[PDB]
């Protein structure tokens, strides 16, 4: 089990997916198409 | 590939592979059925010989 964690902007959560293309999925975090994990993403306001 | 990402290109190529693999199954099945007919003819020709 690999837990990866970061913060991204609000209209960027759709890019965290297998097989996508964008300014955050090009060369920051590329999720492969052999993806058996689970992406959890929640709103983080006031703490961050 | 030239005009599409891998996630979707694997699906499109898999469709073509299935189609052309069906072509080969049709071809080989008919050659076996037709080879039995020429074999029966070769048996008749050998018997007449």
């Amino acid at each position: 089990v690999y837990a990866d964690s970061f913060v991204i902007r609000g209209n960027e959560v759709s890019q965290i997916a297998p097989g996508q293309t964008g300014n955050i999925a090009d060369y920051n975090y590329k999720l492969p198409d052999d993806f058996t994990g689970c992406v959890i993403a929640w709103n983080s306001n006031k703490l961050d | 590939l030239s005009r599409l990402d891998p996630p979707e290109a694997e699906v499109q190529i898999d469709r073509l592979i299935t189609g052309r693999l069906q072509s080969l199954q049709t071809y080989v099945t008919q050659q076996l059925i037709r080879a039995a007919e020429i074999r029966a003819s070769a048996n008749l020709a050998a018997t007449k010989m």
